[PDB]
């Protein structure tokens, strides 16, 4: 399909229009073409040649340049070929059986986000006892201490100060080494879809072998070793085994790019983010900056899982746009392509599915959320933000616009901070749907030749970053225990030496404790809150 | 090629940014000096009641105005102790009732 | 001093005292927080106003209103020479933006350098055919000149020398632009013949 | 330092629940702690 | 330090070279002369009650006259015949005519 697609973009637009219809139908209907009968398969298959057989031909009654149709016709010979053998019917039984399975992990999926909830909330419940249990103590204290006093600030004497513990307490190996500790990273990081996907063909497996006559039971094969868990105490199959002994003997660094794959296969979100964001970075101007605001107001705000709907528009739009930049380039449409085409695998690997705004606003306030809160990775990527627009200073009229887009950075990064303090969620929703419009508008005024554009659009991607981030936090919503040093929760000497460097940027210790004595609910002095950030 | 008025640029591209980080440094070592160091002056700074210090600072005035010189350098002896020993300021500067 | 500011912040106290922990101070918090930080922002900031508003020095055109050629061949005598003005002088045209773009097609480095300047920076001077005076020489000097391009056997070079001259107010700490350009001729060779 | 360090973990605490007079008995305790030297010596020791 | 930097009053700027040139058409430069010092006359005090006397009843003219110093203002004599002839092309001579 894909060099299909590229046989109808490196040429001139006197026939290819019909290859774009097919990676229409072909991709819309791939997975259920492959779920039909040989019979169709190859009817439309012999269509298709017909058709390339016609356009040959055709160019050639225009009274050596024709290579993309060539290979691409011999791509469908060979395909053909395929479709016809009787070895691959058994694929298509595995197939057959991707179609069975699919509420199972549905289910599955549900199940292990239950026991997420669960678990916070369990957390969140031994945290408030902590907590009630500090104060208690400390109110228990208090009143002992006033208790003997009596037998506002500036009343203090030595008798507070009793010993009170009574309550409390040669290269080759490296790079083996390297590659190794690498491929272990990328396996803890894929271990869940890891997981899933073994129980999922370990079932799939089972399934097929079964299906030698028929298949007509599900929970018969639920009991083939109740309902809801995530378990794993059955039978062992040897294929399986033996597979799993096969990929065991691979050790070097093939087994770093499977798990590569396996990565990208498992966010696969991702991708299609950085790829929808990497579009518009390079050559794109107004075209498509209509779909990437509602990526994020769509996608990141109704649930974890993307809006049902917001791929099929997402997908149709960027075949519209593709088709419409047909008024008669090199780059632009390959570049619409590999997002059609990463659209189209994220939504092949889903394989699972006035009066409506204030809906979704509601069920983003009913406190579902496992309350993670990231600030410091908001912070430090504005602060690199920063430092990449003030070295972009290394024609004439971009560092005007440059500085006053760093004053209105460090505004929002005051105002983040400031609703960061008093815990609102709702403001840094309207904060996130204004700054998206207000910096997508500022991706207007870079040009009404080089170095400023790609240190401008380095800059776009890295504020790209902090909204997402930024969607991360309006998801999750501020558990409450927000008042703590942020690069302080463990005595290491790596924390000391990140702490000594905190405090050696300039003007970045007193404007954190300036706004934190004027937004924190306190009733001291100014001075009474930089004695305490000192001393502590 | 125009021309510009007065090319009074005075510097190139690279090696200019280095008087504004100079800049924008010292005036940082100059800010955190009173506003991240008060915690070694915490003890003079703060004094719930002074009363009994600033009637010996005025009695030290007064002296010093009536020419009786050796109760001058004895009200100065009796404050030098006073500062140099912090407990007995807790013992000096109560309130009464 | 020190102590007479206590006491007066003591005794601004006691005229209004304040109910045991309560009273946290909303408004004056972000009275004083407001301005420090806008200060601390300015003394950020501002650094590179004043750095960036010394910068907006982007120039002006500088169209030559004296324009000189003259042809010196040989040491005897300046041949031709004339100068023209503003008023001999054609300030190009969007049209005459157009033929470079047409008339200098095939050299990307022509097409870039004669896209870069402005269209009012290239100006068409005109030069009268004839001159505006007489070879005024003296008869020895014209002799000898004479039997140099007849029999002197060696070479001979004639300068070719343009000159511009734009206005002062404008800026420009130069105002007299030129450069000679040299032709040879070899003893009795075709052009010493004519 | 761990007895002050408790006691600045609590004050962020306090500061955090809103029960402000330990707020500022807290900071009390502190700036007589820090006041008095002879107190900090009487305060800072360790344990076996 | 920064007073007596600023001491740079200035000094008198009798101009050495006067040209004068009258050129009608393009064809040649008709009139053209120069003179130096020696025939310029720099200004006289009588020469300033004449700028005092000359310009009477105009106030601007007063305040420009009594504006600057006497010697700031001088006055350049001119030959009224020419110090050469009109060289110029013959046909150039009967394209202006």
């Amino acid at each position: 399909l894909v060099v299909v697609f590229v046989a109808g973009a490196t040429r001139i637009s006197i026939f290819g229009l019909g290859y774009l219809l097919a990676c229409f139908y072909l991709l819309l209907f791939g997975t259920t073409l492959l779920q039909k009968d040989t019979r169709a398969q190859l009817v439309l298959w012999d269509c298709l040649i017909l058709y390339n057989v016609t356009v040959i031909i055709s160019k050639n009654m225009l009274s050596a340049g024709i290579i993309w149709d060539s290979i691409c016709f011999f791509f469908l010979l060979l395909q053909r070929r395929i479709f016809l053998s009787h070895y691959f019917l058994h694929v298509s039984a595995d197939l057959k059986a991707t179609a069975l399975q699919a509420s199972r992990g549905f289910a599955l999926y549900n199940a292990a986000n239950l026991k997420s909830i669960n678990f916070h909330r369990q957390i969140e419940e031994k945290s408030l006892a902590q907590l009630k249990r500090q104060m208690k103590r400390i109110r228990a204290k208090q009143e002992k201490y006033r208790q003997s006093q009596a037998s506002v600030i500036h009343s203090g004497d030595y008798f507070l100060f009793e010993s009170d513990s009574e309550e409390e307490e040669f290269l080759w190996v490296l790079g083996q080494a390297t590659v190794d500790g690498l491929t272990r990273w990328l396996r803890a990081f894929t271990k869940h879809h890891r997981t899933m996907s073994d129980v999922l063909c370990a079932e799939r497996y089972l399934l097929t072998q079964e299906l030698l006559r028929v298949g007509e039971v599900r929970r018969g094969v639920l009991d083939q070793l109740a309902s809801e868990l995530l378990l794993d105490r059955r039978l062992h199959i040897p294929e399986l085994e033996e597979a799993e002994r096969f990929e065991a003997q691979q050790g070097r660094t093939l087994r770093l790019l499977r798990a590569g794959y396996q990565c990208v296969a498992a966010h696969s979100e991702l991708l299609c983010y950085f790829i929808i964001i990497l579009n518009h970075m390079v050559t794109a101007s107004a075209a498509s900056l209509v779909l990437p605001v509602l990526v994020f107001l769509w996608a990141m705000l109704t649930i974890p899982r993307p809006s049902k709907r917001f791929w099929m528009t997402a997908i149709v739009f960027t075949e519209v746009m593709v088709v419409t930049k047909y008024l008669f380039t090199d780059s632009y449409i390959k570049y619409d392509l590999v997002q059609l085409m990463a659209l189209f695998f994220h939504r092949s690997q889903l394989l699972c599915y006035q009066p409506l705004q204030r809906f979704f606003h509601d069920i983003l306030h009913t406190k579902y959320r496992a309350a993670t809160d990231v600030y410091a990775l908001m912070f430090l990527a504005d602060i690199v933000d920063i430092i990449i627009i003030i070295f972009g200073f290394w024609d004439d009229q971009v560092p005007q616009a440059f500085l006053f887009m760093l004053l209105v950075q460090f505004g929002t990064m005051v105002i983040d901070r400031a609703l960061y303090l008093r815990k609102t969620v709702l403001g840094k929703l309207a904060f996130q749907v204004v700054l998206v419009v207000a910096i997508h508008i500022w991706m207007f005024f870079i040009l009404p030749m080089f170095s400023q554009n790609a240190v401008a659009q380095l800059w776009y991607f890295v504020k790209c970053i902090y909204f997402a981030l930024s969607a991360y936090q309006i998801r999750c919503g501020y558990p409450t225990r927000i008042l703590g040093n942020f690069l302080t929760k463990k005595y290491n000497h790596l924390n000391l030496f990140l702490f000594q460097g905190f405090r050696l940027v300039p003007f970045l210790v007193e404007l954190r404790a300036v706004m934190d004595w004027v937004w924190t609910d306190t009733t001291l002095s100014l001075s009474n809150w930089m004695c305490v950030e000192d001393i502590y | 090629d125009k021309v510009s008025p007065p090319s009074l640029g005075f510097l190139a591209g690279y090696g200019i940014v280095g008087l504004y980080v100079s800049i924008v440094l010292v005036v940082g070592k100059f800010v955190r000096g009173f506003f991240s160091e008060i915690s070694h002056s915490i003890m003079f700074e703060e004094l719930p009641c002074v009363d009994r210090i600033l009637k010996l600072c005025q009695d030290i005035f007064l002296v010093r105005e009536t020419r009786e010189l050796e109760l001058e350098e004895e009200l100065y002896a009796k404050l030098i102790f006073l500062y140099r020993s912090p407990e007995t300021m807790i013992k000096w500067t109560r309130e009464r009732e | 001093a020190n102590i007479f500011i206590i006491k007066c912040s003591r005794e601004t106290e006691k005229k209004y005292p304040q109910p045991k922990g309560q009273k946290k101070k909303k408004i004056v918090k972000y009275g004083m927080g407001g301005l420090i930080i806008l200060f601390l922002i300015a003394i950020i900031w501002f650094p590179l106003l004043f750095m960036s508003l010394i910068r907006s020095v982007v120039g002006v055109v500088n169209q030559p209103i004296d324009v000189t050629v003259t042809l010196k061949l040989g040491g005897y005598e300046p041949l031709f020479t004339m100068s023209a003005q503003q008023p001999s002088i054609v300030p190009f045209t969007p049209q005459a933006y157009e033929e470079l773009s047409q008339q200098f097609d095939p050299y990307p480095l022509a097409m870039q350098f004669i896209s870069q300047y402005s269209p009012e920076d290239i100006v068409t001077a005109q030069i009268e055919g004839s001159s505006g005076a007489l070879w005024r020489i003296s008869p020895p000097s014209r002799a000898q000149m004479k039997q140099e391009l007849y029999n002197g056997t060696a070479d001979i070079t004639l300068r070719f020398t343009w000159n511009f001259q734009r206005d002062l107010a404008k800026g420009g700490t130069v105002e007299y632009t030129n450069e000679k350009h040299t032709l040879e001729l070899a003893p009795n060779s075709t052009a010493r013949r004519q």
